[PDB]
């Protein structure tokens, strides 16, 4: 857990999984940890139920559409899987979480789904 | 540069933040009869081999003056003194005018008084005596007639007769979710980046101490002297020394006291001191003179580095005992030792002590708790890990400080802080959905 | 939300993300709050497990087998997605949501699931 | 529900649909209520989340990779399948329930992501 923090990107891939599978009296300390378990479970679902709406829902790493832009990272891909690590691609790309999710979230659900009906 | 967006869920990456924390024990040790507060008996074991995971490439700024480890700690230990006093026998019944003579401390400060007290049966009154410390009796007229201290304020409630409140360390463990960091730079001061964190299930145990002056058994210092202050040129911050060498003190209660069993209702019992037997000795503390004086040195040659300026120190200015003196518990008894010798030959330094009953726990006033006796005498073997300093020209001046009980495990709590994970996040690829 | 809920039912099919997505001391007071939030959590788990157990967890919009019946309904498909609302539409096909479901759950979860391990 | 828990173990792959399905004041008895709604919702999501790392998330029988030791089985899949109950055979695979699924949770979590993206 957390082995490849400090690590390139594309090797920390290879840690997704433990990443991922570690998420899961009548006093004042019995009810707070009540609330403990009840939050760490709604933000359990929350990144669950996102992951669901861009189609990602069985996918650890998620290939969707939407190209990236310039004004996002200018960046090859040779620094971005190779020299850079994901505390530091965090601290870049924190600024555009609420537009690039806002794009997956409606026009690849949306045109994807009514194609595939018909 | 076909560059599609790729999201990915796992990623090792978190953020700083504050959640609840929660208590875990490495010792399962005791019984259910001892009755530790801290044995709360509801808390889980901790894991016998815990996993320490170096993350190497990491830079974490910590900060202790800031934590919210420390407040989580301090709330939480005030909660189970609460929890653990309410039930038990209110001294409220006692309230009365108290006649009172001195106890034959003769050819002081320990009084004898009578009491007319309530019975099982309502009707009926009965004469009782208890001795009492003079630091819990207010004089109400200038005849030999007193009060309780508290009376006038508020209610006194007695401690449980069976209740433990000797320290066992706490292991504080995050909810899933969350992870606990921590520095391993022997040099790190209270704030500033870690070259070395590493991220542990939990932090180690750590005894929920209660001291003043004095830092008592708490960790050292690994190299040297670290000296930590939020503001080191405000003088009215604590400043808070943790040595890097223990030095024992050896603290007694050399009397030989009894303990009177006393109804004053249904059920309801009261404990009074009881007779005093054999010689009535002063209680006290014993400090090495060579290794007070030789730590003093070093703190003052580490104190330099900050000032460039003459450094003395003095003894505690006045207000309460509380903050006065190195007030500390020890076998359950409340010692207020005088540390005057101390801030200020080979022979051991001799502190006086008083003892007191009646406790206003972290100033808060009117939560008065009445400590029982303890029958036969008391010795206490403690570690001064550390000193609790403030400040008042070309020479400076340190007195002791303390009052603030967050001070003292924001002293053991300097070496954690608690982040979220944040697992979700986006980056370029050739690979698209289609 | 909801802005298409008295609009036509296909129309409505492109609004379905929000409404997918709008799902998620010790006093009385702060009871009652937590159990509020532990009853949300259980809705939305119950839903998903329909939809799991039915082969549509994926999908906002999932084709399953099953012909309709004119017991059901007896109305074309160009009122349906035209002419009707999905309040309208639940006012017609409330009676027969317990008849579906069922048909669904043992169908084509079994047979399907079989078959593809054969 | 459980009717077949003394039956075959294939025939009992019949009724899976109903064992999942249904897994879903200010007093002390009122927090033990609540404090057991809320253990079921995280053993319900423990298992989900396993099923998903797996790759078996949509499925009821997942047909996964990595053999049979003999450690584990010296049975053919006729006895297996025909003569053997659930509850016998969970007699005797029950000690290398840890070894299988952390064979599965890295190797094929792995392997197939990995192949998924290139
Ligand atoms: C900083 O750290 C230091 C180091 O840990 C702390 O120092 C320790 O503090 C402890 C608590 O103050 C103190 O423990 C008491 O020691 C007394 C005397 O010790 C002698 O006898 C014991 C006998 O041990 C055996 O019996 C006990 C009985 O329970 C068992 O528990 C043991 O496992 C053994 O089987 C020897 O082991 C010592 O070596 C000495 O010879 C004890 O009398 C006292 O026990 C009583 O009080 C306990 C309070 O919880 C209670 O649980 C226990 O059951 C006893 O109380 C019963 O008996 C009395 C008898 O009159 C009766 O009145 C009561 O009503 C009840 O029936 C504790 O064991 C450590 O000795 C001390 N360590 C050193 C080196 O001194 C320091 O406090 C800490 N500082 C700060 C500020 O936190
Ligand atoms: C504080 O004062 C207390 C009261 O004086 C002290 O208790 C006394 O301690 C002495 C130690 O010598 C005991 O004397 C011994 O007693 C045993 C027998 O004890 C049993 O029988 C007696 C009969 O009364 C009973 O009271 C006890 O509870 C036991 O059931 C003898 O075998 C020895 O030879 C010797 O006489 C006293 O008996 C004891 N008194 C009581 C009431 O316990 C206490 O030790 C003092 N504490 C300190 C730290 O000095
Ligand atoms: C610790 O013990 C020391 C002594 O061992 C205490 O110091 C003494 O404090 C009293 C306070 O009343 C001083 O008395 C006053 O002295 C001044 C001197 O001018 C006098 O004008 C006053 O009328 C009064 O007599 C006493 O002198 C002082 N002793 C020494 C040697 O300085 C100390 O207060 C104790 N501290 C604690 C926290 O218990
Ligand atoms: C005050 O600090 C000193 C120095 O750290 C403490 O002395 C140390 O106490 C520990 C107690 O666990 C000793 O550890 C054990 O000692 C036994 C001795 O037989 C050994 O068999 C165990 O394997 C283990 O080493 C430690 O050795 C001892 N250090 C020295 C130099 O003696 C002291 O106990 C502390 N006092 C208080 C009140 O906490
Ligand atoms: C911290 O950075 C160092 C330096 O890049 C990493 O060490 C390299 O590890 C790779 C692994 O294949 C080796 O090929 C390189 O030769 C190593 N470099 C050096 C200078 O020895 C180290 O692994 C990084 N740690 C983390 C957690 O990222
Ligand atoms: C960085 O901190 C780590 C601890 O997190 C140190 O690693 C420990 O080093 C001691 C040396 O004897 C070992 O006994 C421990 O087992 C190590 N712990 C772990 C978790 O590996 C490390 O040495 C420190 N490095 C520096 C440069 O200070
Ligand atoms: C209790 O109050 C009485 C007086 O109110 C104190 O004084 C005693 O008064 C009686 C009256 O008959 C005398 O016989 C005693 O000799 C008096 N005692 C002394 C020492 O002179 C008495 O001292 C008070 N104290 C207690 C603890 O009861
Ligand atoms: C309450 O305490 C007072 C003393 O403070 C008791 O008053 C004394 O009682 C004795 C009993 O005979 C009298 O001889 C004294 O003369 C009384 N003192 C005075 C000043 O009159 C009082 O009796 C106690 N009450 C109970 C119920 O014991
Ligand atoms: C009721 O309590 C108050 C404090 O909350 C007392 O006031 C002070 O008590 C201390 C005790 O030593 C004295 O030193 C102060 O001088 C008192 N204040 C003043 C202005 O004199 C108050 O006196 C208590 N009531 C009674 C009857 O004693
Ligand atoms: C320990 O304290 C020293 C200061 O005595 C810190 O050094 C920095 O000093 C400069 C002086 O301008 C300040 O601006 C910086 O903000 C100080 N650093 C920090 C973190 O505040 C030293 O950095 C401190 N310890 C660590 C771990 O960095
Ligand atoms: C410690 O705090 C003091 C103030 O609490 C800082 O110094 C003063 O800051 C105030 C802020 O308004 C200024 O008006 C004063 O003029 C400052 N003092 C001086 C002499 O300039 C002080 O800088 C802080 N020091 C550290 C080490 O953080
Ligand atoms: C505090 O008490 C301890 C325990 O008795 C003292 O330690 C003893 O010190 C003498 C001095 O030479 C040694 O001979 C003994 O062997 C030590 N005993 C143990 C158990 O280690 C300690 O010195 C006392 N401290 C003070 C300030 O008096
Ligand atoms: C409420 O109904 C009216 C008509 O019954 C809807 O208005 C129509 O909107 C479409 C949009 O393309 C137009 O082409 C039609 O010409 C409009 N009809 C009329 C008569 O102007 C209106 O949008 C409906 N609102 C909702 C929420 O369903
Ligand atoms: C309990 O075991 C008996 C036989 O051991 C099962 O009965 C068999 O049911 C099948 C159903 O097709 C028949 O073909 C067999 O001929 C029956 N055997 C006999 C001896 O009559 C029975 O169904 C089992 N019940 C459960 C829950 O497993
Ligand atoms: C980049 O951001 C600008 C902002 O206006 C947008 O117009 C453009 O389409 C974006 N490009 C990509 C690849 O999203
Ligand atoms: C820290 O303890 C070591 C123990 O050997 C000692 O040598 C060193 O001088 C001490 N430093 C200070 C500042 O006390
Ligand atoms: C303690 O304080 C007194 C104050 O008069 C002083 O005379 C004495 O020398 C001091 N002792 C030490 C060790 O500094
Ligand atoms: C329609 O209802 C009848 C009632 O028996 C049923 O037999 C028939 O199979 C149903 N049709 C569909 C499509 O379910
Ligand atoms: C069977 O057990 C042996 C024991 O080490 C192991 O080496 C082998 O890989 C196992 N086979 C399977 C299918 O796990």
């Amino acid at each position: 857990f957390l082995g490849a923090a400090g690590s390139t990107m594309g090797a920390a891939s290879m840690t997704l999984t433990v990443q991922a599978r570690n998420l899961l009296q009548l006093t004042v300390w019995g009810i707070k940890q009540l609330q403990a378990r009840v939050l760490a479970v709604e933000r359990y679902l929350k990144d669950q139920q996102l992951l669901g709406i861009w189609g990602c829902s069985g996918k650890l790493i998620c290939c969707t559409n939407v190209p990236w832009n310039s004004s996002w990272s200018n960046k090859s891909q040779d620094e971005i899987w190779d020299n850079m690590t994901w505390m530091e691609w965090d601290k870049e790309i924190n600024n555009y979480t609420d537009i690039i999710y806002s794009l997956i979230e409606e026009s690849q659900n949306q045109q994807e789904k009514n194609e595939q009906e018909l | 540069e076909n560059l599609w967006v790729t999201v990915y869920y796992g990623v090792p990456v978190w953020k700083d933040a504050e959640t609840t924390l929660f208590c875990a024990s490495d010792a399962k040790a005791y019984d259910t009869e001892k009755r530790n507060v801290w044995a709360t008996h509801c808390c889980v074991p901790t894991d016998p081999n815990p996993q320490e995971i170096v993350l190497e490439n990491v830079t974490e700024n910590f900060n202790m003056w800031k934590n919210n480890m420390v407040e989580q700690m301090h709330t939480d230990i005030i909660s189970l003194w609460d929890q653990s006093l309410k039930p038990c026998v209110k001294l409220t019944p006692l309230c009365v005018t108290l006649n009172c003579t001195d106890v034959n401390a003769t050819n002081e400060e320990i009084k004898n008084c009578s009491f007319n007290i309530t019975t099982e049966l309502r009707d009926k009154k009965k004469k009782v005596y208890a001795l009492f410390y003079k630091l819990d009796v207010v004089p109400i007229d200038d005849n030999n007639s007193y009060r309780l201290i508290n009376c006038n304020t508020s209610a006194i409630t007695q401690a449980c007769p069976k209740v433990s409140f000797e320290p066992i360390p706490i292991h504080y463990c995050a909810p899933a979710g969350f992870a606990i960091l921590k520095c391993n730079d022997k040099k790190f001061n209270g704030t500033g980046p870690c070259k070395n964190v590493s991220t542990v299930q939990c932090t180690h145990g750590i005894k929920p101490v209660v001291s003043t002056q004095l830092l008592l058994n708490g960790s050292l210092a690994e190299e040297e002297i670290i000296i930590r202050s939020e503001n080191i040129t405000n003088n009215a911050k604590t400043i808070i020394v943790q040595l890097n060498e223990s030095v024992e003190i050896n603290c007694t209660r050399p009397n030989n006291n009894t303990r009177k069993s006393i109804r004053i209702g249904p059920g309801q019992w009261f404990y009074a001191t009881g007779d005093i037997i054999g010689d009535i000795r002063q209680a006290h503390c014993n400090i090495s003179r060579t290794k007070w004086n030789k730590t003093l040195q070093q703190v003052a040659k580490k104190l330099r580095e900050h000032f460039n300026k003459t450094i003395i120190f003095n003894p505690s200015s006045g207000g309460d005992l509380e903050i006065t003196t190195h007030s500390f518990n020890c076998g359950g008894e409340f010692f207020y030792c005088n540390t005057s010798e101390l801030f200020n030959t080979n022979n051991t330094i001799t502190l006086p002590c008083r003892i007191k009953q009646i406790i206003n726990m972290w100033q808060r006033v009117g939560q008065a708790m009445y400590a029982p006796p303890i029958e036969g005498k008391i010795r206490c073997t403690s570690n001064i890990t550390g000193l609790l300093l403030t400040r008042d020209n070309n020479t400076e001046t340190f007195r002791p400080g303390g009052g603030d009980m967050r001070d003292n495990w924001r002293s053991e709590l300097y070496k954690y802080k608690v982040v979220k994970i944040e697992p979700l996040g986006v980056a370029p690829t050739r690979c698209k959905r289609r």
